[PDB]
């Protein structure tokens, strides 16, 4: 379950 | 002397409490009723919202009061008569009459009221109505509800060059939908918190108010929005910084799908019936010839759907790729983009199994929408 | 030898909402309902039964093959709820499951074992009766509204279907209130009395309400334990009977009164309801101020306010109000008791016989001498 590059949390 | 008095058609003051009571969701709230010059201002608010509403009425004495929202609302609600009577009648209570039926609610001192913060704002500007719901209804299916990520809990308006856009993101899809402004505006970027564009979404829809137009006016702590002129809808802003979400395009496709909005809506609906919670995904078996969308439901069973290649309207399937692709998705993700815009048809651009799809309707190229997929 | 047919898929869907219907208990997810299928004689039985309830439906299907098999009642009921083939066809593949087949698609629900699934109990009756499905929907939807929910009275949470010689009698009862509702039956019947619990009232007065049912009959047959209803030949459900007895309700009916009020109904019921919004749970009372020439109907809200509706005396039809005293009377009630009776019958007029502040109202609509209400009055 992939996440966009959010970076805090993804 | 100096009481509030004012006659009132009820279908317009049963419209008004229904705004008044959805801004601040109940029994502690209070409503401020303010007859002055020839209208009726209704006033709500809690910490992060501030309504007013002026409404037509015959004024007949100048005045202010407050009472508890909940119960005008509901006994307004259920009055028969086509026009009401309010009076302020001291210590008897505001005095809600109709013909054969009167109620008394007990005041409390307006001076507990709240005036509306004031604002100078940093950017001024106006949409029509249309517009403007057009952009928050295209993006307010994906906020983040994870109330620890504030900066996503809300929806993005910003500018870029002469468009005004709205984007939200939770991490597994974003949205954006944008108009054109014909003024430059200064460039701005805030994030208004959910419940805000919830409510100032049902305004600019109401039948009164979506032929018209929205003025907004913001800083970077404030937002205000003034709806056709008699409603202003003050709100706080979440204090964040929104991701840069340009990177999260898909600048260029592999293969391309372009399909009946309705008929793939109902089909993934169908066939994520048989899913389980934390295991939301129905597979998309795409080829030139058909679609099959299925799905696994662990000690449930399977389900699959075929669609067929047609260039019927009412049934359009077309897939221009020789290769085939698996590729999953989680459901409500696809369902809630597909049920944002009214379209016949929709468009969907894949890449890889694991790259997002980028997902668009035809006639609408102000609104782009991005799903990641999950693995099936 | 294993389940195939083709069904009308509009006839599933209604059967499956009366299967989901039925099973629903306090604390008991839907997920765990399992329903029996089984295929014989041209027609589709649909059995669902839990710790309270059995239900059999039959519906005419084109059985290919004959067979049964159980599934989960909540998975089968959202497909073919969103399936828009007019016909689907069901087919017991075995290891794969239950297949259910429309014109693009395919949902394989795994089965259960069969034989765990229980058939309905056999019924030895010391009664048994038909009435039409019009008369008992009457006296269930009568008496239904006034059964107890206090379960340390258990006695009380159904209704009391009882005979009184050519009487067929539904009366309940919570200690504020009392309903009586009945129908002349044509042979006599052995006496008997026995408590339909309020779950299996509800569930059977859907069934004989429903258009395929209404106009048709019901035959009750019934023992000291259990309760079965064959409605209109094809539905069958079966129900335990609450232990206990049921008070001598009498007594409880006033012989005599001392003012009648004639009123026009939905008049009177509009009016009970929107002066009710001003009060407060625990305070749910409304006062009638009654005299010849009006009706106030008052009530108040502590911390909220008040309220107060002025009925006149008046010989139209639609706001009609008649009260034939020289005394008046202010007595209170709790407006949902009030309430419930004027809803229970279709009728533009309802009496009230009253006495003093304290004594019951008995209600009575003035084309419905088969029905009775008494309500308790509260202090105001």
């Amino acid at each position: 379950v992939p996440t966009l590059p959010l970076v805090p949390x993804g | 002397h100096h009481m509030l008095k004012l006659i009132v058609e009820t279908k317009t003051l049963v419209q008004s409490l229904g705004f008044a009571s959805s801004v601040v969701e109940p029994e502690y709230a209070n409503i401020k009723l303010s007859a002055q010059d020839g209208n009726l201002e209704l006033s709500s608010t809690n910490m992060d919202l501030y309504l007013s509403q002026k409404i037509a009425v015959q004024v007949v004495s100048e005045g202010e009061c407050t009472v508890s929202t909940k119960t005008l609302n509901d006994i307004v609600r259920k009055l028969p008569d086509s026009e009401l009577t309010l009076t302020d009648l001291g210590t008897t209570g505001l005095e809600i009459k109709g013909k054969n039926c009167k109620f008394n609610l007990f005041t409390l001192p307006v001076s507990s009221f709240p005036a509306m913060d004031s604002i100078n704002p940093e950017a001024s500007f106006k949409i029509s109505c249309t517009d403007f719901a057009k952009i928050i209804e295209s993006t307010k299916f994906s906020i983040s509800l994870d109330e620890t990520r504030y900066n996503l809990n809300g929806v993005y308006l910003h500018i870029k060059d002469k468009e005004f856009c709205s984007a939200s993101t939770d991490g597994h899809r974003l949205s954006i939908s944008w108009v054109t402004l014909e003024k430059q505006i200064k460039n701005f970027g805030v994030i208004l918190p959910q419940k805000s564009a919830e409510e100032i979404l049902k305004i600019v829809k109401d039948p009164k108010n979506i032929n018209e137009d929205i003025e907004i006016l913001l800083n970077s702590n404030k937002i205000k929005f003034i709806c056709n002129e008699n409603t202003i809808m003050l709100s706080k802003l979440i204090d964040g910084t929104f991701p840069d979400y340009s990177t999260f395009i898909p600048e260029s496709s592999s293969s391309k799908l372009v399909i009946n909005r309705k008929m793939f809506a109902d089909s993934i609906e169908r066939i994520a019936i048989i899913t389980v919670e934390k295991f939301r995904a129905v597979k998309l078996s795409l080829s030139r010839e058909t679609l099959e969308i299925s799905a696994v439901g662990e000690a449930r069973g399977n389900a699959k759907e075929v669609i067929n290649s047609s260039q019927d309207k009412e049934s359009f399937y077309e897939y221009n790729s020789d290769e085939s692709l698996a590729i999953g998705f989680n459901p409500q993700y696809l369902e809630d983009v597909l049920k944002a815009v009214k379209s016949d048809l929709v468009e969907l651009y894949f890449s890889d199994v694991s790259a997002p799809v980028l997902i668009k309707f035809p006639e609408n190229p102000k609104d782009i929408f991005i799903v990641l997929p999950v693995k099936v």
